[PDB]
């Protein structure tokens, strides 16, 4: 089927995570479209069904495994297989709903959740915000098993959403932001568990709009500023591509260049 | 855990030539393996080490004179040395460390090159 | 669609963090463009529209090079009566403002307030680095690297060491001119003495605003000395040598950094 990139939390090191996130990146976009030194994901328009997704297989040292599907056009998790059962986020759109049926062909049977995989809904099903859900190799381990046992009936709904919030940031958001990859890398370095600081929340809230501001930018300078946050709550605005170059690694395709 | 055994310490007059060898017991993938040296009273100083991917850092005073080869096959590093100065007289330590974990750094216990 | 590109009104900051300024706010044709402390008001003479047609305009007139030879100055001038090829600038992603017909770059050969802007041969120097923003103050970040260690200044010397959340010696100001400055002496600049391998990089006076004092955080996580094309390197992957150098790019972890704020 689609490309599969493998990660494991058992003996996961700074190398193992770093090489994982590159592999995921190198499979999300071809690196062909780059705007002001930042790579652009593929354009959904014109992209064939056979190169629409990639899969990431996550395992424990409890040896549970689970396969997550990412939508190559936005690098975001659309669903996950676990043994003989696939579960999909509520597609916001009918043509997404059809691309979905092209994944995990052989699963015993499909399931589509009523809720989408966006943070607002995902946090309210988990009963806690991102600010309070710790991330790290530990939390991911827990999340991997919680996805595996949902099929079995052992994972309650707030824990499934909580597990989704862990995987989306430590996989997808890290693939978009070297910044966020480094925050995860810092946690793997000191084997700590830690909820994301305001700087990380804000980048992930801003990704869509940063993708727009860079790609529609004239010569690097933004039409309007974008507000970001330091590691304290304190705020500051970005007007220009240049400080984002080390911070963003993939952008959602938003228009064509001249 | 990893262990480094050295060779080639010698007894030379100004202008001779000395080659130093070092074997190791695998280390993480982007690494360095090379040589340091310390003459008594003064501090330990890098002389040359090569990257996992063939690039080398060496000390200005010793470039041109000193050649550092590896083969990675099972963890070898060689140091070749000409135009020997009485200033190149120290105990030379073979060194190996990876670039992901600060801990993963390994030393021999030196060969005395006397020149 | 193709990406519309807009016409942002914006300040242009450069050397020592000062702004692109029409001198005394007199918009008579031929009057000089100078470095001036960035204002916080509405005055049109530090506000620049970056037009779709590659013109940079203040109050209505065009930033214009007096000529196409090195060392000639830059003026404000009526966009229609000026030589069209003298009114066009490319703003680059690596921080340089170039004039295409001349192939010369907007430069600030001195760092004092009131300095007259010129066009010079490009050498990717701090005097030639600019950035369009209304953000007047520089970007203050710690700079994390090899083994998760922090870039640290202590007087002239700079090395990486364990990250302490207090330590001001590990805070850095990324200046609009592409210089990286110790938070505790913003007069001083992250500096390479030479354009050669294993040049040990130090903190010195920004006075010269040199090519060796300009840097760019790149998308692969390296930091590039634009003029030399070499990158920051923890020499031999060994923090304890206390030496950050310049080294051709190979991309191993001793050349990867991240601006963590
Ligand atoms: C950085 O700050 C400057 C100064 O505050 C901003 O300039 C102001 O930008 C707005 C947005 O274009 C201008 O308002 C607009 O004026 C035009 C005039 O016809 C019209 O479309 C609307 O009335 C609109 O409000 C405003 O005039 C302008 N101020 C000056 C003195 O030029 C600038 O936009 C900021 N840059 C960014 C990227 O946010
Ligand atoms: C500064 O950036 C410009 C582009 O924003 C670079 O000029 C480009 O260089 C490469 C080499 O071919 C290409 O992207 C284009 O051909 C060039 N575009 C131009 C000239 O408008 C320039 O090389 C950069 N400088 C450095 C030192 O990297
Ligand atoms: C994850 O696990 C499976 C089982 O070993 C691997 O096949 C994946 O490797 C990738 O897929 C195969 C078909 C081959 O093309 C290989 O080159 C790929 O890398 C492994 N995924 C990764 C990224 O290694
Ligand atoms: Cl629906
Ligand atoms: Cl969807
Ligand atoms: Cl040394
Ligand atoms: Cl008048
Ligand atoms: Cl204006
Ligand atoms: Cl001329
Ligand atoms: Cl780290
Ligand atoms: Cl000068
Ligand atoms: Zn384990
Ligand atoms: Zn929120
Ligand atoms: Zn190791
Ligand atoms: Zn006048
Ligand atoms: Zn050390």
């Amino acid at each position: 089927q689609y490309p599969i990139i493998n990660f494991t939390t058992a003996g996961a090191t700074v190398q193992s995570y770093t090489n994982f996130i590159r592999a995921v990146r190198g499979r999300l976009t071809t690196g062909a479209d780059v705007r002001h030194e930042i790579p652009v994901l593929p354009n959904r328009v014109g992209l064939p069904i056979n190169q629409r997704f990639i899969l990431v297989e996550l395992s424990n040292h409890a040896e549970l495994s689970v396969t997550l599907a990412l939508d190559v056009t936005n690098a975001y998790v659309v669903g996950y297989r676990a043994g003989n059962s696939a579960y999909f986020f509520h597609p916001d759109n009918q043509e997404d709903a059809e691309a979905i049926t092209h994944l995990f062909t052989d699963v015993q049977n499909r399931y589509t959740f009523a809720f989408g995989g966006n943070y607002d809904r995902l946090e309210q099903l988990a009963g806690n915000l991102r600010e309070n859900i710790e991330l790290g190799n530990g939390p991911l381990e827990e999340a991997i098993s919680a996805l595996y046992y949902y099929s079995t009936g052992g994972t309650q709904l707030p824990t499934l959403a909580r597990s989704f919030i862990i995987c989306i940031q430590m996989i997808s958001e890290a693939a978009r932001f070297q910044y966020i990859e480094g925050e995860m890398r810092t946690r793997i370095r000191y084997n700590r568990r830690s909820a994301p600081d305001p700087s990380v929340i804000t980048l992930e809230n801003s990704w869509g709009r940063l993708s727009t501001a860079i790609q529609e930018s004239n010569q690097g300078a933004f039409a309007s500023p974008i507000q970001l946050q330091r590691r304290n709550g304190s705020k500051f605005s970005v007007y220009d591509v240049s400080i984002l170059i080390p911070i963003i690694a993939l952008m959602v395709y938003r228009c064509a260049p001249p | 855990q990893v262990q480094l055994v050295e060779t080639g310490g010698g007894l030379v007059q100004p202008g001779g030539s000395l080659k130093l060898s070092c074997a190791a017991s695998s280390i993480s993938s982007p690494n360095v393996m090379g040589w340091y040296r310390q003459a008594p009273g003064k501090q330990r100083e890098l002389v040359a080490t090569m990257t996992s991917g063939g690039n080398t850092y060496s000390e200005d005073s010793v470039k041109g004179r000193f050649t550092i080869s590896r083969d990675n096959a099972k963890n070898t590093v060689y140091l070749q040395m000409n135009s020997l100065k009485p200033e190149d007289t120290a105990v030379y330590y073979c060194n190996a460390r990876d670039m992901w974990d600060r801990s993963h750094e390994y030393w021999g216990q030196g060969t005395q090159v006397t020149v | 669609d193709v990406c519309m590109d807009p016409e942002p009104i914006v300040r242009i900051v450069g050397r020592n963090g000062l702004c692109v300024d029409v001198r005394d706010g007199r918009f008579h044709n031929g009057n000089a463009i100078q470095l001036w402390p960035c204002k916080s008001n509405t005055d049109a003479n530090q506000l620049w529209t970056l037009k779709r047609d590659n013109t940079i305009r203040s109050n209505g007139k065009c930033l214009t090079t007096y000529g196409y030879s090195p060392g000639v100055y830059v003026m404000i001038y009526d966009c229609n009566t000026a030589a069209t090829d003298a009114t066009r600038w490319q703003i680059w992603d690596n921080g340089t403002i170039i004039n295409p017909r001349s192939s010369l770059v907007l430069a600030a050969t001195s760092g004092n307030s009131g300095t007259t802007l010129t066009v010079q041969t490009n050498i990717y120097a701090v005097s030639q680095g600019w950035l369009p923003t209304n953000n007047t103050q520089p970007f203050v970040t710690t700079i994390v690297g090899l083994y998760g260690l922090c870039l640290q200044a202590n007087s002239g010397q700079v090395w990486i060491e364990d990250c302490s959340s207090e330590k001001a010696e590990q805070q850095w100001a990324l200046y609009a001119d592409g210089s990286i400055r110790p938070q505790q002496n913003r007069d001083n600049c992250l500096t390479s003495d030479s354009n050669i391998r294993e040049t040990v990089v130090k903190i010195l006076s920004c006075g010269p605003a040199s090519s060796g004092q300009r840097w760019m955080f790149k998308n692969d996580g390296t930091i590039l000395n634009l003029y030399s094309g070499l990158v920051l390197d923890v020499r031999a992957s060994d923090p304890s040598l206390k030496q950050i150098i310049l080294y051709p790019l190979h991309g191993d972890p001793n050349q990867i950094w991240l601006p963590l704020f």
